[PDB]
């Protein structure tokens, strides 16, 4: 028989330094780490849906109960919870008109249907922003079903309901540049054209699309289908609910308030214990199928320290991917390029050099970008590079009953390798955090030397820092929970000079 | 002289009781609770000499509990005995409250509205107490974390209990003595694929790297057979996994890698001769029994193939092999879905279909099913595996057990039914 051991649940701080392992109940009792006085809404949508907005933000005033209370805890409303007030009262509203949409909404091309609404959405959320004084804290989209159903990559429109034809097909898109003749009426035809085209060299997705070129604007942004707001009323043919949140109302309060909570400025928690002067860098790679260049892909890193608040450095171009061995790996020069920018914040921000730096990475490092890391690494600044993958076929069942094994244990193959079980049962809830037996994360230590359980421990209290999500605790790292989010933002817009920005204006 | 009271239905209005509770306490004041303790007596000695204000929770549960009206009760006789006009104090916080069914010693007194607001209603009940002069200490939250941690938190929490877990992991007991590199040279051709041989075998360096032996593969390469096997390179497959053996023509990773190549190899090709069909993965194969097979569709009473809806289902198995730290064969489950029990559905079908029915089952199901299909296709108490005309690997069908000394309180009330009923 082999041995595990267990490793504690971390601990999360909330308000007045009390310390505890779930950010529900630790809110709920003592309330949030950092305190705002007053959510201040910005509103872009449908007056129906600025009628959803309101009738939801005075739902979660009065308290909402999940079905299993245990499981998932109860909500007892958002000023008893936060100490704050989300009123509708503070509300900047940019109206989207219904004929607008009809616009812009019905062109048989998919990627110049959601450039266009998301142009439409964008516009008034900057004009607001810039004209009338920046007086709000977070701009809440509010997306009608219609837009989320049609602005989205793979999704056809009926070509009975198109009412503005297309001019470029996909395949020339993208190679179509403008010159202009000395025929006035042609080179008007020839701009509707480029028009048309280069809404191509963005992503049809209206989430992504709509958060990556609003990056250069820095404006925190929160986006919310109306079915999810009401659910009730977005039924199939049948008169029944599409999206059933029956059972889980209040944990959806959890999720949609912490998350905002965290928009508008304020931190719900941060970790209770860590060691100072540690700094986790998750790398972020995305292929860029547009170019030609199958090696080609866009690199970034998401800095973590004690708290969620994470920092999104954007890397250049190039050919990291390797379709050989399916890894990504970054070229000498982007490798020091990267870690610079990541130490350089580090120290505008804490005014001192990491004791330490983990690399979180899903394969295992080259020594070829290892050395240009360590080149620009200081010296007396532990360095290491860690590898989490999942995909590594080890599963361990209880001998008896249908509940899985616990989170916490772990599993060490030596000094170097090890496993944890992140996922599993947890005495707290009395439930377990996935469905059918858990899949435990495999670590490694690829470059470097540390502690094999210290970064065990450290991982696990990773698990910790989701702010979208207001639950127990998180199946990987926040080092790489929103990798493919952050990847695909960067890519969404094809135009972008990003600096370092924090994680409220990509999560 | 100074405890604040809290009468509640239990469990109806155990959350706010208990969030209330602590909350009062955090902020300094002293109350009472059967909520936050682990007997009417003790209540009846409470609020006649301890009780400064008596708070009872005004829920349509609450109004027709006996023991909360009792409560209530010897708070009307207490009240009547000092001169407190607010020392009972209702806290309204059901809105379905129908006004004909509170009680009478409730209806006539004004309670704190709780019903828009639990933040409104705790203001408004900690004004009446500070314009009543309520006692209270320096808020102390510490405490109410405390009461959160050691009252709520009993019996949710980890324990000091030694519990097995069965593993995916099969070890191989018996292994091949000598792993062989054959020097066909020019026997081989260049451009043949090592890996439509009986035997697995794969390329190392002009060598042919094998379990088998020089003259197993005679039938496919003509000209081996003019092979002298004294220029094969024999190794001692024990100094191979022990770490004994690492030269300059070839290192221990590397002799470990070429290792396991071959064992999946064999696993493949063993599972060729064998009642299973086979699946297709982006890099794998996974394998499954048709419907006709089976006394009833179930090995040793473990359903293998079954029905969802329109279609059937199919438990499956992949087989991987590592040898660090020990040599396993580590087999993942999966589930593919068929028509008509024997042809597969193409498609999307077969992963929705997966999620969908995969969700109902938990560990008991699963590891039934991964040790029922690993003890079907056994050939005794194990799985040989030709890697050679006479040289074979053994898996045992009892898979490699870890323990650990930390378990839980397996919770008797299955919530996993509520979970799994979550197919949105
Ligand atoms: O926030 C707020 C704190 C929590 C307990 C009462 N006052
Ligand atoms: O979206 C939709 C489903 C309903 C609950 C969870 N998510
Ligand atoms: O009665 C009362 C119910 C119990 C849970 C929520 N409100
Ligand atoms: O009970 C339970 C936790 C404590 C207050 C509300 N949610
Ligand atoms: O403070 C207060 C204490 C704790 C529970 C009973 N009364
Ligand atoms: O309503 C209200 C009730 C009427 C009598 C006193 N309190
Ligand atoms: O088929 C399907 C398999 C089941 C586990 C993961 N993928
Ligand atoms: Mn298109
Ligand atoms: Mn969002």
């Amino acid at each position: 028989m082999k041995e595990l051991i267990y490793i504690e649940e971390p601990s999360i701080l909330f308000a007045h330094g009390q310390k505890c392992t779930d950010p529900r109940d630790g809110l709920a009792l003592f309330g949030p780490l950092n305190q705002i006085y007053g959510i201040k809404s910005g509103v872009v949508g449908t007056q129906k849906g600025l009628q959803i907005f309101k009738s939801y933000l005075d739902k979660i005033q009065k308290p909402i109960y999940n079905h299993n209370n245990i499981t998932r805890p109860m909500f007892p409303g958002f000023e008893a919870v936060f100490g704050c007030k989300w009123e509708s009262q503070n509300i900047v509203f940019k109206e989207i008109t219904d004929e607008e949409i009809r616009r812009y909404l019905f062109n048989a091309s998919t990627h110049k249907r959601t450039y266009d609404l998301v142009t439409l959405f964008n516009d008034k959320i900057i004009t607001a922003n810039k004209n009338d004084e920046e007086r709000v804290d977070v701009w809440f989209v509010i997306v009608p079903e219609e837009i989320y159903k049609y602005c989205r990559p793979n999704s056809v429109l009926p070509n009975e309901l198109v009412q503005t034809k297309s001019l470029i097909s996909k395949s020339k898109a993208k190679s179509f540049r403008y010159t202009p003749t000395l025929f006035e009426e042609f080179n008007k035809k020839l701009k509707e054209v480029e028009k048309e085209a280069k809404t191509y060299n963005y992503d049809a997705q209206f989430h992504d699309q709509l958060k990556a070129r609003l990056l250069e604007h820095t404006i925190p942004t929160q986006i919310l289908r109306e079915s999810t707001l009401a659910w009730r009323d977005f039924k199939n043919t049948f008169g029944a609910p599409i999206r059933d949140f029956s059972k889980i109302e209040g944990h959806l309060a959890w999720t949609i308030s912490t998350a905002a909570y965290y928009k508008a400025g304020g931190k719900p928690w941060k970790l209770g214990d860590i060691r100072p002067g540690v700094c986790y860098l998750g790398l972020v790679y995305k292929k860029i199928e547009k170019s030609k260049n199958p090696q080609n892909a866009c690199c970034a890193a998401q800095m973590f320290l004690d708290n969620g608040d994470g920092t999104v450095f954007k890397g250049e171009v190039g050919p990291w991917y390797n379709p050989e061995k399916g890894e990504y790996h970054l070229k000498p020069k982007e490798a020091k390029a990267l870690l610079t920018q990541a130490l350089e914040s580090y120290k505008e921000q804490n005014k001192s050099y990491p004791k330490e730096v983990f690399i979180h990475a899903r394969t295992r490092f080259n020594d070829e970008e290892w050395n240009a890391f360590n080149e620009v690494t200081p010296k007396n600044t532990n360095l290491v590079g860690v590898t989490i993958t999942k995909s590594k076929p080890l599963k361990l069942y209880k001998t008896e009953g249908a509940f899985p094994i616990m989170r916490g244990n772990a599993y060490i193959v030596d000094e170097k390798k090890a496993f944890l079980w992140t996922l599993g049962f947890v005495p707290k809830l009395q439930s377990t955090l996935s469905m059918e037996v858990p899949n435990p994360i495999f670590i490694e230590i690829n470059k470097g030397e540390a502690e094999i359980q210290q970064v065990l421990k450290d991982i696990l209290a990773l698990t910790k820092l989701n702010y979208n999500a207001c639950i127990y605790a998180d199946g990987e790292p926040v080092t790489l929970r929103f990798a493919n989010k952050i990847g695909e933002i960067l890519t969404a817009s094809t135009e972008i000079k990003t600096p370092p920005l924090a994680f409220k204006y990509y999560i | 002289r100074n405890k604040i009271f809290i009468s509640h239905a239990t469990p109806e209005d155990d959350d706010f009781t208990r969030w209330l509770s602590l909350k009062l306490i955090g902020l300094g004041y002293e109350v009472w609770c059967d909520i936050l303790f682990l007997f009417w007596s003790t209540i009846e000695k409470e609020i006649r000499e301890n009780t400064c204000k008596f708070l009872i929770v005004s829920s349509t549960a609450g109004n027709k509990r006996e023991g909360v009206l009792k409560e209530l009760a010897v708070a009307t006789k207490v009240k009547k005995h000092l001169q407190d006009d607010m020392f009972i104090i209702p806290l309204a916080i059901d809105e379905n409250l129908s006004y004909d069914d509170i009680n009478i010693e409730i209806v006539r007194l004004n309670a704190i509205d709780f019903k828009k607001s639990w933040a409104k209603g705790l203001q408004d009940l900690l004004d009446a107490f500070e314009k009543q002069n309520v006692p209270k200490k320096p808020p102390d939250h510490s405490k109410s974390n405390l009461l959160y941690q050691q009252i709520f938190l009993h019996d949710k929490q980890a324990i000091e209990k030694e519990e097995t877990y069965d593993s995916n992991w099969f070890p191989i007991i018996s292994f091949p003595n000598e792993l062989r590199f054959h020097r066909y040279d020019w026997r081989l051709p260049k451009q043949f694929d090592v890996r439509t041989l009986a035997f697995p075998a794969i390329r190392y360096k002009e060598y042919l790297c094998t379990f088998a032996w020089e003259y197993d593969f005679i039938h496919q390469l003509p000209k081996t057979e003019t092979y002298n096997g004294q220029e094969s390179i024999r190794i001692s497959t024990s100094d191979i996994l022990s770490g004994r053996y690492d030269t300059d023509f070839i290192r221990n990773y590397e002799c470990q890698r070429l290792i396991v190549q071959l064992i999946n190899k064999a696993f493949e090709l063993r599972m060729k001769d064998k009642n299973v069909r086979e699946y297709q993965m982006s890099k794998t194969f996974a394998y499954w029994i048709e419907k006709g097979k089976l006394e009833k569709d179930k090995f040793e009473k473990i359903k293998l193939v079954g029905k969802q809806k329109n279609k059937y289902w199919h438990f499956g198995i992949s087989a991987a092999g590592k040898l660090y730290p020990s040599p396993v064969l580590m087999v993942s489950s999966h589930i593919i879905f068929t028509m008509d029990g024997i042809n597969l559905i193409k498609s999307s079908i077969q992963h929705s279909s997966r999620r969908k029915q995969g969700k109902n089952w938990w560990n008991d199901k699963w590891r039934e099913k991964l040790l029922a299909f690993i003890r079907f296709l056994s050939d005794q108490n194990a799985i040989y595996l030709n890697v050679g005309s006479e040289e074979k690997i053994l898996i045992s069908n009892k898979p490699l057990k870890f323990f650990g000394k930390m378990s839980y309180v397996t919770p008797s009330e299955v919530t996993l039914e509520e979970e799994s009923v979550l197919a949105d």
